[PDB]
DNA sequence: TAGTTATAGGTGGACGTCTAAGATGGTTTTCACATAAACCTTTGACGAGGTAGTTTTCCGATGTTGAGGGGAATCACGGTGAACATGCCTTTTGATGGAGCAGTTTCCAAATACACTTTTGGTAGAATCTGCAGGTGGATATTGAT
DNA sequence: ATCAATATCCACCTGCAGATTCTACCAAAAGTGTATTTGGAAACTGCTCCATCAAAAGGCATGTTCACCGTGATTCCCCTCAACATCGGAAAACTACCTCGTCAAAGGTTTATGTGAAAACCATCTTAGACGTCCACCTATAACTA
């Protein structure tokens, strides 16, 4: 089994990051941009993923569950709807 | 020959997806961004479909929400054009930068 | 016996708040209006949502209200969209709401 | 049998008194479930830490006011509120 | 007879004041402006002395934070001068006016 | 009346200074008294709310201190 | 007598603890003591949630950690998660 | 008799805590480790902006902390300053700090 | 560059509140033995479901080639803010008469805590829905050149 | 100033899935009713600390007038937007397959719920008394022209 994990942060397609630029209003975008964009996503993650896996292991579990997930969303003040 | 000026087929798309509910990423890129970040972190571990698109719909909301006010920092610098120089800005006011 | 939900002739439950409200150890000792007030607090919001989610619904030529017509409810809305600030709902999607400034000539 | 319990069925009655000829997909419904919830813990608590800054201990309809008069916003907060002591007068009344 | 440099005095007292702890408002306009806002909000109400200049520390180091964050928002204009435009863009995406 | 004008413009640029502020139009020392204003008014409304509930009619330190944090402005050095 | 319990008692043991030949103003202590508060309710009501979550019915220093994890950054969590591992295994042990 | 904080090795009240967590409604049941757990991390963390004051009082040529030595120190320090993020301190003041566009010509 | 305005400071002696050592009274906790009540560490075991693994399909991605036009780069020079003044209203910096509101001791109820005793939920378990999720034209705007 | 001509809504209509909509049944809760439990809001009452009005620095308040920074464009250099070409790789079925997270048991802690008896720690300040304000007096670092 296992296959290792390689630049999947890059794998966050120039276009996808577009499309969600356009849906915030976008007309022009830069080259560097979509170096930034990934970089801030990467520490949003982190950050997120972190909390979440905090609660993971402490209810002595080894699944991440959509509730941790969220608990963790909403510790960081970014409630979130439609998950339990 | 047919062809739409410059920054006129850019709008098509933002009153496209202003409309439109949908995740802008694929869910298997994404995928792998989360399992890494998460076992290059804490080694084999587990997510539940949901838990993945959970977090998928938050991130995606989030950067939409951090372009909109990244425009506003474009547009206030009279210029048009997001560049690095207004996330910074946007981020620093918002506080995780300052 | 009479459901203490319909003795307040509310749709939303009266006693399960109640237990809701001990089952939380928000206090030592739960009230006994306390469970009825909040019960219909809630019946009220949800139903003033729901109202607009209706409307939104109609508007986009549907039966079933849908995530989007909760979002274009809450956002379009003046008062929700402050209450609900930090909160994010699943398949949201946004208000159109291009600048004044990117406009074509 | 695993039952967790929530609202749908509520969420539907207060659906069908508003609008009668509507329905609501399943994930609009949780939106919707995860709404009643958080809006619960939120005034819970704000209610929960009143009795506590006042020394006592017990969690009344008058912590819930406060709470409601400081969480909501301008108009909604009096349409609450006026709606809370309508259904607890009945209940005080009706008993 | 001698002149200051215009903006170049202004220096001295951004460090100087940069290095002071102290309230920059006197205790008195202010406590007029919150007895002003309680009254004209709930009839005859008194306060605890500290109570006031809790306020105003409060209300200060907001602004004090506030003006910071508005200062960036000028110099993002390649501008040197805070005006009006500045703190709308600061107060919308701090979210109290977003 | 007017003692949101009480706020004397070099009140106001000083507290710009400290915030490494050089240059200051006009326009801003009544834009300011507006976000002042708004400011205070949010807090002394919840602040009040408190009074109000504790059944008292002075206004305490840890009533401004509690509505400071529910406004998510955690305030320190009046008990709070 | 009105008695009102604050922590500049031991705050100041721990201050002698660091620098022996330094003090602290009145008004340094009241921020210091809202400090202590603030920090202690925090991590408290994290765990005091965690227990829920988690279904669990009593509080154990297990959530305390978690909380702390969660509630305190990067290399100042790892340091606070040591002594109190400490602290807590001299208890166990020097009983 | 032994107080529970020398059980511990600690100058912060064990005994107090427990009793805190009770007249909090925090849980149904509070543990017995937790109060001393918890007890230390605050020490911890009490003495650790303390530890940072204490210099920053001393730079400023003083005895005794007072506010600004306790903002000086947070502000300044990079991981306090983020946990004290949403925080302000009563007369406080703020880190020094002039935007490298404003300074003069040479 | 050398000034000479302006205090960057800068370094040391008494009053002065206002640290903090002390003590004294508690006195309110804090501890420290009681006793089952019950909250939790296994500990099987059974499946959900989450990982991986295989495949066929087409649906976005990437990687060019232009080049319109947006970003900045500098000028005219308008004209908007910062000095450097005295002009003094008013905000400190001090007394002092009671509305409030904490600290006391209380029956009055207004919740806890149980015993059963019917329901209102709630999955589940299908049981049939029947709303809207794409499929191929199709009339219809509005760009962007004739 | 009129004609190409994508891509937009949008018109139906295939059909496919995700609602409700019965029909229970465990059956968890919720509710009925009764003693017990105590938290409260009840009425007193002695004062802390809140608002009264008034002596003299402190710093607010326009005034004058000049020095750079945008309610001016304009240029133009190269940024990245727009077709389009072309597969790589995401998606969208199913197939194992076995890893781990729940339901139930099941003592084994681990905790709470009484209260005598000493042990901090806090009103209560009480009283030394000590660091710091508060500025003299001249250093003395920058500054905007001599």
């Amino acid at each position: 089994h296992r296959k290792v994990l390689r630049d999947n942060i890059q794998g966050i397609t120039k276009p996808a990051i577009r499309r969600l630029a356009r849906r915030g209003g976008v007309k022009r975008i830069s080259g560097l941009i979509y170096e930034e964009t990934r970089g801030v996503l990467k520490v949003f993650l982190e950050n997120v993923i972190r909390d979440a896996v905090t609660y993971t292991e402490h209810a002595k579990r080894k699944t991440v569950t959509a509730m941790d997930v969220v608990y963790a969303l909403k510790r960081q003040g970014r409630t979130l709807y439609g998950f339990g | 020959p047919h062809r739409y000026r410059p920054g006129t087929v850019a709008l098509r798309e933002i009153r496209r997806y202003q409309k439109s509910t949908e995740l802008l990423i694929r869910k298997l890129p994404f995928q792998r961004l989360v399992r890494e970040i998460a076992q290059d972190f804490k080694t084999d571990l587990r997510f539940q479909s949901s838990a993945v698109m959970a977090l998928q719909e938050a991130s995606e909301a989030y950067l939409v929400a951090l372009f909109e006010d990244t425009n506003l920092c474009a547009i206030h610098a009279k210029r048009v054009t997001i560049m690095p120089k207004d996330i910074q800005l946007a981020r620093r006011i918002r506080g995780e930068r300052a | 016996a009479k459901t203490r939900s319909s003795r307040a002739g509310l749709q939303f439950p009266v006693g399960r708040v109640h237990r809701l409200l001990r089952k939380g150890n928000y206090a030592e000792r739960v009230g006994a209006g306390a469970p009825v007030y909040l019960a219909a607090v809630l019946e009220y919001l949800t139903a003033e949502i729901l109202e607009l989610a209706g409307n939104a619904a109609r508007d986009n030529k549907k039966t079933r209200i849908i995530p989007r017509h909760l979002q274009l409810a809450v956002r379009n809305d003046e008062e929700l969209n402050k209450l609900l600030g930090r909160v994010t709902i699943a398949q949201g999607g946004v208000l159109p709401n291009i600048q004044s400034v990117l406009l074509p000539k | 049998k695993t039952r967790k319990e929530s609202y749908a069925i509520y969420v539907y009655k207060v659906l069908k008194q508003v609008h009668p000829d509507t329905g609501i997909s399943s994930k609009a419904m949780s939106i919707m479930n995860s709404f009643v919830n958080d809006v619960f813990e939120r005034i819970a608590g704000e209610a929960s830490r009143l009795a506590h800054y006042n020394k006592r201990s017990t969690i009344t309809s008058r912590e819930i006011q406060t709470a409601v008069r400081l969480l909501l916003p301008g108009e909604l907060a009096k349409h609450a509120v006026s709606e809370g002591t309508k259904a607890v007068t009945k209940y005080t009344s009706a008993k």
